[PDB]
RNA sequence: UUAAUUUAUUAAUGCAAACAGUAACCUGCAUUAAAAAUUUCGGUUGGGGCGACCUCGGAGCAGAACCCAACCUCCGAGCAGUACAUGCUAAGACUUCACCAGUCAAAGCGAACCUCAAUUGAUCCA
């Protein structure tokens, strides 16, 4: 994904009006890319003990690739949704 | 041969004036009038500002 | 090749008998085609100007240079023993008197 | 505050100065002397 | 100078003039002398002084400027403490 | 200080108007005796043959301003007399 | 509906909070003092209102 | 100007002189577009008031 | 094209992004190439070309208030030196035939007790 700042300034047109645009408003200047960004980490609840990377029942911050192409498809983990979190807590308590 | 230089007053700070001096010789110190202070005061050379 | 310089527009700006106010330039020159006389000044160009309100007059007056100015002195020394140099001088002859006493009040 | 600070600085400078000027004068004199000496040689 | 604009069909102002000059209500045009913030070292003090003054434009120049602007820049403006306010109106003329 | 029933103010338009403020100096009880004496000594030029300290002022087009100026003058004089 | 008017923006606030220019947010204890001062300056007597 | 208005009947000094009243009288025409911020009282008829 | 500005196309690379593991194919940003693409080709001139010149100043033509040309005749300049009140301001003038640029300058307030012929360059931008 590319974020593209618009050079040349759209001249500001009303509440309920489209602002017509010019072939110089078509000129852009890319401010940032979503790529070339600090890689973030995703939260997952583990349904199974995995190696040293996760303890069963616990909520861990994983590398996103690992989450998306291994853990989630293989039923080894689930998203940090508030829904199932409660359930997991309950399970822990029971244990 | 000659350098342009800025000269900064010690008393009556903020007032700077531009003068000539030969490139080969000493950093310049000079008595000169500050219209802020309204008295003559020593200026000291600081930063050359083009050479010629 | 060479230079083609514009005309300099120098010369007399005010002639004898003209009414010339303080500040009016009287004559502009390079070198002294005229010299400053009574109530007439000299700018850095050698340009002559009126120092008071009045009338311009021209006169041929005996010229004595300043002692400190060397070249003139030398010239003077060179001249024979009954010679006097002479030069043209521009004067303003002032018209309106500087002062008039007026009655302010009876105290 | 701004007015005070700059003003204070200025005052300080003024206080300093009288002797600074003297020093400068002395330096100038010294320089002159040196020049004279050089000329003599 | 766009005697008729595209959308409104009104005359436009050449904004250069507006940037550079001050129209007094009497219709004098005041300008900063050119070459006044430049090469001030080589210039003699008198020259500097001359260059730091404002100046009134020639009649022809004034006329040109009037043509170049719209009637908005010629209106009476009652500013609180504009330093030029006293020069807008003219006193004691005679031909 | 300066109660205005003591003073004699007279106007004169001529744009610059003129406001003649005037009063008998020696008999003015509102001015102190030594102060009065001092005033007499100093501003004798302003005082009339009759014995009235006249100090007119002209500067503004409105007479009020002139009057104010005149008033201020008296105050200034008093101050001077004091020290 | 008839709206509520807004206050001085920023640099008009010191104007209208002083009683020497009869400001509508200025403290009315000082108004009389101001009046007195004015009277002292420009002659004439304050008519008691 | 104010004095004149008073004399002429328009602008009643028995009521308060608000901007609105003045406008009604048609002493002071003002225009919010072109950024007028109301009337300013001026010294021009200082005496003879 | 070995004139300028560009590389959006193709070119490989390089770094990201995607990837896998263990003790390639695609997108984004950089790179230098190839290929192209916009583009313009100043004036004076005894036709044009070639050669020379193109701004400023002094002298002659232009003999006596200014002004006055030529690819007419002759000199030069594109700086120095001294200061560091080459501080502030200000009546009144001159002006290179417009404008822009230049010049002179009484008084006043501050202080003491400029030389030089030419010696330079607007606006916007930095
Ligand atoms: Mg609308
Ligand atoms: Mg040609
Ligand atoms: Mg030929
Ligand atoms: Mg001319
Ligand atoms: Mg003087």
């Amino acid at each position: 994904t590319v974020i593209v700042e618009r050079w040349w300034k759209v001249p500001l047109a009303g509440e309920g009006r489209k602002p017509r645009l010019h072939r110089r408003h078509r000129v852009y200047k890319l401010v940032e890319d979503t790529k070339h960004r600090p890689k973030e980490n995703l939260e997952l609840i583990l349904t199974q003990s995995v190696e040293n990377v996760g303890v069963r029942g616990d909520l861990v911050s994983v590398k996103k690739s690992l989450g998306r192409n291994r853990l989630l498809p293989q039923g080894l983990a689930v998203y940090a949704s508030p829904e199932n979190k409660k359930l997991f807590e309950e399970e822990k308590l029971l244990r | 041969k000659n350098i342009l230089v800025r000269m900064v007053s010690e008393a009556g700070t903020g007032f700077c004036f531009n003068t000539k001096r030969n490139r080969l010789r000493e950093k310049l110190t000079l008595l000169h009038y500050d219209p802020v202070v309204k008295q003559r005061v020593l200026f000291v050379e600081k930063k050359k500002i083009r050479s010629l | 090749l060479g230079g083609k310089s514009s005309g300099r527009r120098q010369g007399i700006k005010k002639m004898e008998g003209h009414y010339v106010h303080a500040g009016n330039i009287i004559a502009t020159q390079r070198h002294f085609r005229w010299h400053p006389g009574a109530h007439v000044g000299v700018g850095k160009n050698k340009c002559l100007y009126a120092l008071e309100e009045g009338i311009v007059r021209y006169t041929k007056e005996v010229y004595v240079p300043h002692p400190r100015n060397t070249e003139a002195v030398d010239l003077i020394t060179r001249l024979p023993k009954g010679a006097v140099l002479y030069k043209t001088f521009v004067h303003v002859v002032p018209a309106k008197p500087e002062g008039t006493f007026k009655l302010v009040a009876m105290l | 505050q701004k007015r005070r600070e700059r003003e204070q600085h200025i005052a300080e400078c003024m206080a300093k100065m009288p002797q600074m000027i003297v020093n400068w004068q002395q330096q100038q004199r010294e320089n002159w002397e040196k020049a004279q000496a050089d000329k003599e040689r | 100078l766009t005697y008729f604009s595209a959308r409104k069909g009104k005359r436009k102002t050449v904004k250069a003039v507006i940037d550079r000059f001050l129209r007094l209500h009497c219709g004098l045009w005041v300008r900063r002398k050119a070459g006044y913030k430049k090469k001030l070292w080589k210039k003699t003090p008198a020259r500097k002084k001359r260059l730091r003054e404002f100046v009134f434009c020639n009649k022809t120049q004034s006329k040109l400027l009037d043509k170049m602007t719209t009637s908005f820049w010629k209106r009476r403006n009652w500013y609180v403490d504009d330093p030029y306010q006293k020069y807008h109106d003219r006193t004691n003329l005679k031909v | 200080d300066i109660p205005l029933d003591r003073l004699t103010i007279s106007y004169c338009r001529s744009v610059n108007s003129k406001a003649e403020v005037r009063f008998h100096l020696a008999t003015a009880e509102w001015i102190a005796e030594p102060v009065r004496q001092k005033i007499a000594i100093t501003h004798k030029n302003k005082i009339n043959r009759l014995g009235e300290l006249i100090l007119t002022s002209e500067s503004s087009r409105y007479q009020f301003r002139n009057l104010a100026d005149c008033l201020q003058k008296i105050r200034d004089m008093i101050t001077e007399a004091s020290q | 509906p008839i709206p509520k008017r807004m206050l001085p923006p920023e640099e008009l606030v010191p104007y209208y909070t002083d009683a020497k220019n009869r400001g509508y947010l200025a403290d009315p204890a000082k108004f009389p003092e101001a009046r007195l001062e004015l009277a002292r300056k420009y002659g004439y007597i304050l008519p008691d209102i | 100007r104010l004095q004149y208005l008073i004399d002429l009947g328009r602008v009643d000094p028995s009521q308060p002189i608000d901007l609105t009243q003045l406008v009604n009288g048609r002493g002071v025409t003002i225009q919010p577009l072109k950024r007028d911020y109301g009337v300013q009282l001026v010294e021009e008829g200082a005496d003879t008031f």
